[PDB]
RNA sequence: AAGCUAAGUUGAUAAUAAAUAAAUAUUGAAUACAUAUUAAAUAUGAAGUUGUUUUAAUAAGAUAAUUAAUCUGAUAAUUUU
RNA sequence: AGAGUAGAUAUUGUAAGCUAUGUUUGCCACCUCGAUGUCGACUCAACAUUUCCUCUUGGUUGUAAAAGCUAAGAAGGGUU
RNA sequence: AAAAAAUAAAAUAUUUAAAAUCAAAUAUAUAUAUAUUUGUUAAUAGAUAAUAUACGGAUCUUAAUAAUAAGAAUUAUUUA
RNA sequence: AGGUAAAUAAUCUAAAGGGAAACAGCCCAGAUUAAGAUAUAAAGUUCCUAAUAAAUAAUAAGUGAAAUAAAUAUUAAAAU
């Protein structure tokens, strides 16, 4: 190993604190996403876009894709998740069966919230 | 002195003493049983 | 009446702390040193001749180290200079050869013109030696040891087999064009360059040199010289200093 | 802890006093700080002496019974925890040194070896076996008496100065197993060996 | 427009006392502070392209604080070049050679910036193992200042 | 003969001391005991270290003179240490 | 484990285990493949310390002594 | 021997875990029903080559007294 | 193995910029020409070097502070 790839095998305060952002902002996008389905929805029953706000009975989303997110199990929020699974992916060829989430690649877009159960 | 990397007190009589920052294993009956951590 | 000056009150309510005492200080330094107790006197060597003891019978190489106007100028102390140590000053000049500065430096001191002029460090103000005076052979001992400083036989610019011992490369068995040149310096590759102190050609000689614990085998205030037994560096006519030996009582 | 807690016996001859220094140290660990302020004093019959000691320590005069209590501002503190166990010992064997005095024999153990005053006891004289002269001068407050050749006794106020001075005398030469030769400081034994 | 005036007293070196015995910062972290100082950080008139900074005059540097065992254990090197010349000295050894003062202006040399104007920033810097120093009179002093003084301390100074 | 040489001559291995590595201790709690401290006190101990010693480099400091019928240098001449 | 009279750890230490190293035999083709310094000698050494001797020191029924054995510190000097 | 008693400072271990259990929280019916989520070790030694120490460098662990005033610049989890 | 054989993704190749000390391929991000007020990204905010202040633990070893070295020993710490 002659090249120096010098990636620091764990992340730096800021680091982190940039991370957790990134989680509560894909958190935020989502629930953007189920709240304005629940809009359209009072809107097609027949509610101002007020009314529909106000509505003490939200619409869960129907598609699959939503319902997986809204879904803690499959997809926690950055409150909800473990300290070591906002900053370590599974890696089973890694000792521990543990790596940084930064030396995942384009790890500042690509999205890994749930690690197994035991790993 | 057996300077080790390991150092367990072998009898009774030995005992372990932290000086100069290294484990030393003396022993007031059998002098063989003298260590040291490193 | 009084001139305007305004003071800082971080300066004025300072707390007054004396600095401790440095080992790069020139009073420790003294403290350090290996020091003879008494002063020395400026020689000229002279030449070389041999001694016979008459007792035992056995000859020795004698140099003859002559003493000429010999004299205390002034002397340097601990609290002015750093250091205790006696200007010796050595023979009689012309005015021609001497400075104006010189000479007037002489008149102050109150001593000839002089042909050479140097200190000779001591350990206490107790060796010290009142300025003015005359310093004879009869200063030192016969039998006693001395140290002896003076700049050697210039060689002028000599190779490696003449400054270092170099043993050179073959005179035969194929050697071509460099007998004497002694080879290989700064390695090769690993420095990259020649590293400082490659033992290399160059002049040689004309440095000073002390030699330590030289017997004073005779001593005589009628021919003005001290016999010291075996060499002496330098020429003829070459200036010596003479001590008592540190390492040798 | 369970030391200090011990509370320390006066007769009316000796007196334990405490007070500030001139010129208080403070000894900086790592992490936690130590500062010497107070200096305890034992004064009695034969002598007196001194301890220099932290602030958090304190004594506890009582007039009955004699006795004195030493406490710390904070136990469950490990570092002055430690220094109370310490501190009492100290002060009871200085009591123990100005009313009894401390002692320390040294026999001498083979053929030739024995010890000597040889400046008027300023310098304890010790030939066991060896063409150089060894010894070493006696220190201030320790006073050296020899009874016979072989048998050298040290005696002083000070427990650890005394004993330190009878651990230097040995060092010369420390009892060989093979036999039982050298210098034996006390109640000091040695399991020899099998000769073979 | 704003930069249109008298500029002599932005421009001007003042002299800033530290008393080290005072001052309750470690040794790296009042390093640091003095570089800023010595570079004109602190002065808004400051610009790269022109060495502007004040003088600063420590004393009483024999109390200087240093954490940890540092004081026994922090190696200083050197190296002429010539191999099998590394001169590796601990921080005790080297302030018994030259002073705590030495130590605090190695510092400041490593906190200041890698240029031509760094030697003379550091030569501003006049540290001293003790109290006394010949600067004591061309501190930075105000004349409100001058009651919180008493009378003959200040004669005494002038005197010095 | 000189010179230069080494086959020759002479000198020298640079003390003392400072803190130390390893190692050997004293008092001593935390931790009834015990424990040389990876507590506070207290000791020793190396062809190593720091020094010392020597050589060279520098030039703090020092004494001395200050517009020259003789100031300090330099060019020039005669040479050599 | 097994030697080591009697005892695994005085000294010995299998097979396996975990590292280090970056000296060698490889392995890779990534360097230029206008790098002989062509691999050995000579000249000259510099450097490391993983200490051969020399200095300090622990253990060594396997240190009586002397030889040693073994280990620690130690690269100052020296090593045909 | 030696206990204002346990509530907590005994030993012998196993252990190094939020699976389980427990606590905290979300989600559903909701006067607390289920399901999901979160919560369980530290330091030293081991330590190891060759031009030169090399966290990029300086340097960073804070101390009442006492400054307008320092007090990680390391690690773990977080705030603005 | 900076290996080799494909698969997949990205970058490079053919991509200037910010970060990762330096840095073909990694982390960000795509130069039309300016300009430089407003958001920022990745990464950082004692100094060098643009830019900060806090909580709460734990560390004392300079461990560490952008290139995490192991079986094992020791001393601690919780828990059962």
């Amino acid at each position: 190993g002659g090249l120096l790839w010098k990636i620091p095998w764990r992340m730096s305060t800021h680091q982190k604190t940039r991370q957790r952002e990134r989680l509560r902002n894909v958190d935020q996008v989502i629930k953007q996403l189920t709240l304005g389905l629940h809009v359209q929805r009072c809107q097609d029953k027949g509610l101002t876009y007020q009314e529909a706000m106000e509505s003490k009975k939200k619409y869960k989303p129907r598609s699959k894709s939503l319902r997986l997110l809204n879904k803690p199990s499959v997809f926690p929020k950055e409150n909800q998740m473990s300290s070591k699974d906002k900053y370590w992916t599974f890696d089973k060829k890694a000792v521990g069966y543990r790596k940084g989430i930064h030396k995942v690649p384009k790890w500042t877009k690509i999205s890994i919230r749930k690690a197994p159960k035991f790993f | 002195f057996k300077v080790r990397t390991s150092v367990k007190k072998f009898c009774s009589d030995c005992y372990l003493v932290r000086r100069k920052g290294r484990v030393y294993i003396y022993c007031k009956s059998n002098k063989k049983h003298k260590q040291r951590q490193g | 009446s009084t001139r305007p000056f305004l003071v800082a009150p971080s300066i004025a309510n300072s707390i007054t702390t004396e600095a401790p005492a440095i080992n790069h200080s020139p009073e420790l330094a003294n403290a350090r040193k290996w020091l003879p107790k008494r002063c020395g006197l400026i020689t000229r060597k002279k030449g070389m001749m041999p001694y016979f003891d008459k007792s035992t019978g056995e000859r020795s190489a004698a140099t003859i180290l002559e003493v000429n106007n010999v004299e205390v100028i002034m002397h340097r102390t601990s609290e002015v200079n750093g250091y205790f140590a006696c200007q010796v000053g050595y023979g009689s000049r012309h005015l021609s050869k001497v400075s104006r500065q010189m000479l007037g430096h002489f008149a102050s001191k109150v001593v000839n013109p002089k042909e050479h002029v140097a200190e000779f460090r001591v350990k206490d103000e107790k060796g010290l030696i009142p300025p003015g005076t005359l310093l004879k052979p009869s200063f030192f001992k016969e039998g006693q040891y001395v140290d002896v400083r003076s700049v050697s036989k210039g060689k002028g610019f000599t190779g490696v087999m003449k400054r270092y011992g170099f043993k050179g490369l073959r005179a035969s068995h194929g050697t071509s064009i460099m007998h004497r040149h002694g080879g290989s310096y700064g390695q090769n590759q690993d420095p990259g360059r020649v590293l400082p102190g490659r033992k290399m050609p160059g002049h040689m000689g004309n440095e000073h040199v002390t030699i330590q614990n030289v017997k004073v085998l005779k001593v005589d205030d009628e021919n003005n010289v001290i016999w010291v037994k075996g060499s002496v560096a330098g020429p003829k006519n070459s200036f010596v200093k003479i001590q008592d030996a540190i390492k040798k009582t | 802890s369970q030391v200090g807690s011990l509370p320390l016996y006066i007769s009316p001859e000796v007196q334990v006093s405490i007070n500030a220094l001139s010129m208080p140290r403070i000894i900086r660990k790592g992490r936690t700080s130590m500062n010497i302020s107070q200096n305890i004093t034992v004064k009695g019959p034969k002598g007196e002496l001194s301890v220099e000691v932290p602030d958090f320590l304190h004594l506890d005069k009582d007039e009955k019974h004699g006795k004195i209590n030493v406490t710390v501002q904070n136990s469950e503190d490990k570092h002055q925890r430690s220094m109370w166990g310490t501190v009492r010992s100290l002060i009871n064997n200085h009591i123990i040194g100005v009313t009894e005095g401390h002692l320390a024999v040294l026999r001498f153990v083979g053929t030739g070896y024995r010890a000597q005053l040889e400046n008027d006891g300023k310098f304890v004289n010790v030939k066991v076996g060896a063409s150089i002269k060894q010894g070493l001068d006696v220190p201030e407050g320790i006073v050296v008496k020899t009874p016979a050749p072989t048998s050298l006794i040290i005696e002083g106020c000070n427990k650890q100065q005394v004993l330190l001075f009878a651990a230097k005398l040995r060092k010369f030469h420390p009892p060989e197993p093979y036999k039982g030769k050298g210098i034996y400081v006390n109640d000091e034994t040695i399991k020899l060996k099998d000769k073979k | 427009s704003q930069k249109i005036g008298h500029s002599g007293l932005a421009f001007a070196r003042l002299w800033h006392h530290v008393d080290v015995a005072r001052d309750k910062r470690t040794l790296g972290r009042l390093a640091s502070a003095i570089a800023i100082t010595l570079i004109g950080r602190h002065k808004p008139v400051y610009h790269p392209s022109q060495d502007c900074g004040d003088y600063v005059v420590v004393t009483n540097c024999q109390k200087i604080r240093v954490t940890g065992k540092k004081f026994e254990q922090k190696t200083y090197w050197s190296h002429s070049g010539r191999p099998g010349q590394l001169k590796l000295q601990t921080m005790n050894k080297v302030v018994a050679d030259k002073g705590f003062g030495e130590i605090l202006k190695k510092a400041v040399s490593g906190m200041l910036p890698k240029n031509k104007l760094r030697k003379q920033r550091l030569d501003r810097l006049k540290v001293f193992d003790g109290s006394e120093n010949p600067y004591k009179q061309n501190i930075t002093a105000f004349a409100h200042e001058q009651s919180s003084i008493p009378e003959p301390l200040k004669e005494s100074i002038f005197n010095q």
